[PDB]
RNA sequence: AGGUUUUACAGCGCCCUCCCGCCCCGACUUCGCCGCUUGCUCUCCGGGGCCGCGG
RNA sequence: AGCAGAACUGGUGCUGCGGGAUGAACCGAACGCCGGGUUAAGGCGCCCGAUGCCGACGCUCAUCAGACCCCAUAAAAGGUGUUGGUUGAUAUAGACAGCCCGAAUCAACUAGCCCUGAAAAUGGAUGGCGCUGGAGCGUCGGGCCCAUACCCGGCCGUCGACGGCA
RNA sequence: UGAUCCUUCGAUGUCGGCUCUUCCUAUCAUUGUGAAGCAGAAUUCACCAAGCGUUGGAUUGUUCACCCACUAACAGGGAA
RNA sequence: GGGAUUAUGACUGAACGCCUCUAAGUCAGAAUCCCGCCUAAAAGCAACGAUAAGCGCCGUCGGAUCUCCGAUAGGCCCCGGGUAACCGGGACCCCGGCGCGGAGAGCCAUUCGUGACAGGAGCGGCUAGAACGAGCGCCGCCCCCUCUUCCAGUGACGCACCGCAUGUUUGUGGGGAACCCGGUGCUUAAAUGACUCGUAGACGACCUGA
């Protein structure tokens, strides 16, 4: 069956910009500039709305796969305009039995070098990506946290790390070593 | 049975053959749809030698004539109730189809069975037609086009006349 | 982005076909790929046309679905649908081959001796305001 | 320049049977069936240049011979027209160039 | 085109693989000669993984005692291109093999054909025989992926050629500016000549 | 579900009718919505290919 | 068992031809030498004659896709891949999901295509290239392509005549 | 290992070993991983995977066996 | 030594208000795969040296003669590209065009010559071009006077070869050498046999030396 339609609006804040040229939406807000592109998607996005107009998808005769992208696009732009206006914050903590590990973060925050892993003394030198800064936070023993305005960019910068700290040949349900993500908030609260 | 075309549909009326112990015997109207006159007098010796016993040789056919569309120019919510053999069993199936004549509905549901389900013409067996109106309807592939002031575009227009110029400078637009 | 919908009402133009190059009226869409046309004023019967024979021009006429062909033309003439096609560019473009393909081998000549003193006179004056503009 | 272009695309064949009798031929502009009404019944010519000179009929002797030619139906729904010629053409003129001239006339 | 033209210059960025050589191998059987140039624009219909599994299936096929005689699995887009025309033609023959010399593939354009004007086969092109929801492969990174050590170059080269077409492009826009101002300054001069242009449906 | 509740600032059906109330178009090969055919269908009625051998 | 032995009929042996890439037997059709026309079975992206139709509708994505008599392999059992269908149960006396919100939701079963099940040795086989709005599967329309087959005519020979001539 | 007897009896040299090359994966080891009645060590089940290695000897004509040591492991086969 | 990735572990995120590595889109990833390194070097090729009255070029003008071999029968019409969009114009916007005439269904050429009377509009400089490079572009002097292109005229003549085919183009075509003809070029050219060498060999070949 294909549906006639299927549309999803997302109301923009007043102080954001969301712009697009075609299928490349280009959000601006008060911490910086997003930019994705939507060419793989063969959808419309009208910009409706008399001031801050609202971001209007459309699927014209969509079968039940194309109409799952429809939430997915409207999703993606939420998470442009929530990292502009708020910022996205990933902190994780590490987790340790008899070595602690001791993370030093270089290149001012661009990299991350982690030591002591299970006593072991190779290096493990982790660099983000473009966008994403990294720093040893206060008020806190041994947690990290991420900062940066592409959630799909902090997500895997956060992934990165808890997949350089691997146990192998262990049990990992008795070697529980590692740094894993503790909660994905924002940096500013709203 | 080849459902070639669209399949008209024919009303047969047969009866058995007069004796003289059973004189004027009853009448026995059918409902018809195939591409012509000689299957469907074939297809109405297959629904009656089943329903009845009376087989071809031992009734005859009294009436076989066309049933024209009363309103060709009006779109209509047609349903029809069939039953097809799969390679398993036979089943029951109630499938709901939008056409302006009857003849071009059940004709649908014969490239439709083909296409969903495998289904050939000789395995389909139709049942019953019947002109459903817009609040009766179960299907929602029908039901999206039971909207008053209906608007949609024709998104993507697939270039064809590909062979007119086989050769040319120009790129196809497909936005129109 | 989409500026020509398939609505109750959008005049369309028949590509190909039986009645090829005749304007029509979506009374009403029966299926995803057909829909109830009907040209009173042009001389296209009511029928199911599929959209593939169609191309949606700029102009919409106020009549309910499936409405008979007697309201159909008072819109039709309300709209003057006939007077904005006739002289819109897509009707004058259909116009100008019509001529261009009946020309005999006489017009074929005396449309050849134009061009070729038409050029002549405009590829002066571009090259007149070329050297001036350098 | 009074004849159209045409090539000799090969002989009315099957899959593995050839007939030299009839050639088919490839029109310029013609890709479809109706279109061929107008070139059924004109002379071919397939113009080749051998090594000795021959007679040529209202000049001198040059080095150019042809082989002559009709068109006799339409071959499919592509504009193919078969041709049936004065002597078979030979298969090295597969792919060259066939005029198709303006006589005899209906217009 | 479609007028038996000399040289018939296709275009390949866009096109399919089997789609446009079904065509190409066509035309060079009727005489025709033709030239694809960017071969490596040529896309798959598939996914990526899909058409490369093909290829590094194609590159087992070696001969066992000496593979030297074996298969020859060209790497370069233009030889992949070359090599699927022939399989469309009797190349063991000499009309097939005659007709490959009038084909002549390129990876990019190179300047013998920079400065011609490259058509385009609307029956072979992905926007019209693929839906806009599957899969391609770009012929240039599947042929990069299995052996080809010329896809830097050529992109370094095809750039210079956008780069300096685009400077004749911006002169070719201001003189047809000119044009049509010379029009307009001496349209009373040429009233006389355009009507019969414009009774004869050659201007609308 | 047009207009402000079923015709109203559009229309869509179904009945009794005023004689089928009354006229005009007849599967449109006769004005490209849909079938079957002569009750010997009519045409110095057009066009193309093929060959007229014998006596 | 491409095994052994029977029955009816056909074929083959003794038989070429068009189609099934290939072939003893399958499908069509049986044969003097030729011109024209038209078909059978089978076909019409290119090899390769013919769809270079603005063919109709729908199904289908495969990190071993699929591609049709004989025929050149695949099963049980599974899938919240996707599309149909059957029978029931909840829900503005406000369900389902989520940690209040306010419109549909849930379960069993069944059938299509796809997928898992699916491992062999020289490099390789829808016939090849390749094809994914298709050149795939299913149901159908129009047109077109050619056999030594059908139709018309020429020629040879054989056969027959209730045959023609002193 | 049979069953069959289509090819070969105006001949296809026939058991094993030696030698040498190549392929298959139904993976013994090594590389990257998943699972446990995975604490570590050891081991077991499974996955992508045949790139690479898979031994020296006593007895037997033997393929097949059995033992002695070595080893990351001393995996199973095809190519008349 | 790298590259794309398998198994696998994940990110964002719907379908299915939640969830979810997957549907669209992304990340890490290996004795495997491809390539580099390494070995060979094609009926594949480039740069460059020298080229023997004799031996080319010049002056594509050959002025004319002969022989061959293919085609062909106006064009060497150039943005990049997108497709749920695109193009053009003007100081992210605005205007205009969009079944696409700022149109490869078109455009640019082109419609028999020779002699008078009116309308209409071949050398010097600079710059740029190397993926398989030139009639390449742009200005300033000379050249005579343009059948310049189109519309109208008047009087002539260029066999009008008596109905008939291979006509017409790119053709001032590409290759071998031939013949009087007006100017140059530099002509201290190389390979090979034998001998020698032994960094090399069955014989050839190969490394050398005179
Ligand atoms: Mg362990
Ligand atoms: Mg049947
Ligand atoms: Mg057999
Ligand atoms: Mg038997
Ligand atoms: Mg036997
Ligand atoms: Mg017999
Ligand atoms: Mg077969
Ligand atoms: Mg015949
Ligand atoms: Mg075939
Ligand atoms: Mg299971
Ligand atoms: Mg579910
Ligand atoms: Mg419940
Ligand atoms: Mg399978
Ligand atoms: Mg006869
Ligand atoms: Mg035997
Ligand atoms: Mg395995
Ligand atoms: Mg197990
Ligand atoms: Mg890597
Ligand atoms: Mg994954
Ligand atoms: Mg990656
Ligand atoms: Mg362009
Ligand atoms: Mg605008
Ligand atoms: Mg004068
Ligand atoms: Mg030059
Ligand atoms: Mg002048």
């Amino acid at each position: 069956m294909k549906t006639i339609l299927s549309n999803q609006t997302v109301d923009i804040p007043d102080n954001v910009t969301v712009s697009l040229k075609g299928r490349t939406v280009t959000v601006k807000g008060p911490r910086g500039v997003l930019r994705r592109e939507f060419n793989h998607i063969n959808l419309e996005l009208s910009l409706l709305g008399k001031k801050q107009k609202k971001l209007r998808v459309d699927k014209w005769w969509g079968n039940r796969k194309e109409l799952a992208t429809v939430r997915t696009i409207c999703s993606h732009v939420q998470n442009m305009i929530k990292g502009v206006t708020l910022g996205f914050r990933y902190k994780m903590r590490s987790v340790y039995a008899h070595f602690p590990i001791n993370v030093v973060i270089q290149e001012s925050g661009s990299l991350v070098e982690i030591r002591n892993f299970l006593g072991e003394k190779y290096i493990r030198r982790v660099r983000m990506r473009q966008g994403v800064a990294c720093a040893v936070s206060a008020a806190q023993k041994d947690e990290l946290v991420l900062e940066g305005n592409d959630i799909e960019l902090v997500s895997n910068s956060a992934a990165l790390i808890q997949q350089a700290t691997t146990v192998k040949n262990k049990d990992i349900r008795k070697f529980l070593d590692g740094i894993y993500v503790s909660e994905k908030g924002t940096v500013v609260e709203a | 049975m080849k459902a070639s075309g669209t399949l008209r549909e024919y009303k047969v009326v047969g009866r058995l053959l007069p004796s003289v112990k059973n004189p004027a015997p009853p009448l026995y109207r059918m409902r018809i749809f195939a591409p012509n006159h000689v299957v469907a007098k074939s297809r109405f010796w297959y629904f009656v030698s089943q329903l009845r016993k009376m087989k071809k040789a031992s009734g005859e056919i009294v009436y076989c004539g066309l049933v024209f569309e009363k309103s060709p120019l009006k779109v209509k919510n047609f349903g029809i109730w069939l039953r097809y053999d799969s390679r398993s069993g036979t089943h029951n199936m109630y499938r709901e189809y939008r056409d302006l004549t009857t003849s071009g509905a059940v004709t649908q549901c014969y490239r439709d069975m083909g296409a969903r389900h495998r289904a050939r013409a000789h395995a389909i067996q139709i049942m019953k037609v019947q002109v459903i109106a817009a609040n009766k309807c179960r299907r929602p592939a029908i039901k999206q086009f039971h909207d008053s002031k209906i608007k949609f575009p024709l998104p993507h227009r697939v270039l064809r006349r590909q062979h007119k110029p086989r050769f040319t400078t120009k790129r196809p637009n497909t936005f129109f | 982005v989409f500026k020509r919908f398939v609505e109750i009402g959008r005049v369309a133009f028949i590509a190909f076909g039986p009645h090829e190059g005749k304007l029509v009226a979506i009374v009403d869409v029966i299926d995803q790929n057909r829909a109830l046309v009907d040209g009173p004023c042009t001389g296209v019967k009511r029928q199911a046309l599929p959209f593939k024979c169609l191309q949606l021009t700029d102009y919409v006429i106020k009549v309910p679905h499936s409405a008979r062909q007697k309201y159909v033309r008072r819109a039709w003439e309300k709209a003057e649908i006939s007077k904005k096609w006739e002289e819109s560019s897509w009707a004058k473009k259909i116009e100008a081959r019509k001529k261009r393909a009946a020309m005999s081998d006489f017009d074929r000549y005396k449309v050849s001796k134009a061009k070729k003193m038409r050029n002549k006179i405009i590829r002066h004056e571009m090259k007149k305001l070329q050297k001036a503009a350098a | 320049r009074l004849w159209s272009k045409a090539i000799f695309a090969g002989y009315k064949r099957g899959l593995r049977n050839q007939r030299e009798h009839t050639a088919l031929l490839k029109l310029e502009g013609v890709y479809n069936r109706g279109e061929v009404d107008f070139y059924l019944g004109k002379r071919c010519a397939y113009v080749y240049k051998a090594k000795k000179k021959t007679a040529t009929p209202g000049g001198k002797p040059n080095k150019t011979r042809v082989i002559w030619g009709k068109v006799t139906r339409a071959h499919g729904n592509s504009g193919m027209v078969r041709a049936k010629f004065k002597s078979n053409l030979p298969a090295k003129a597969i792919g060259h160039r066939i005029r198709v001239m303006l006589y005899p006339s209906r217009v | 085109a479609d007028r038996f033209n000399k040289v018939l210059i296709i275009d390949g960025r866009g096109h399919l693989l089997g789609r446009l050589s079904a065509i190409v191998a066509k035309q060079v059987l009727l005489g025709h000669k033709i030239v694809v140039v960017r071969c490596e624009g040529i896309n798959i219909s598939g996914n990526f993984y899909r058409n490369k599994l093909k290829y590094l299936a194609f590159l087992r096929k070696r001969m066992n005692t000496n593979p030297s005689r074996g298969p020859y699995h060209f790497r370069a887009p233009s030889r992949i291109f070359w090599r699927t025309v022939r399989g469309m033609l009797p190349h063991k023959t000499k009309r097939g093999q005659a007709a490959l010399d009038r084909l002549k593939v390129f990876d990019g354009i190179p300047p013998p054909y920079d400065k011609r004007k490259r058509m385009v086969v609307p029956a072979a092109l992905k926007i019209v025989r693929l839906k806009p929801t599957r899969k391609f492969a770009l012929l240039g990174r599947l042929a990069h992926e299995v052996g080809w050590k010329y896809q830097a170059i050529t992109a370094t080269l095809e750039e210079k050629r956008k780069e300096k077409a685009k400077l004749r492009y911006s002169k070719k826009k201001v003189e047809m500016k000119l044009t049509k101002q010379a029009e307009k300054n001496v349209e009373s001069k040429i009233a006389v000549y355009t009507d019969v242009l414009k009774k004869y449906g050659v201007l609308v």
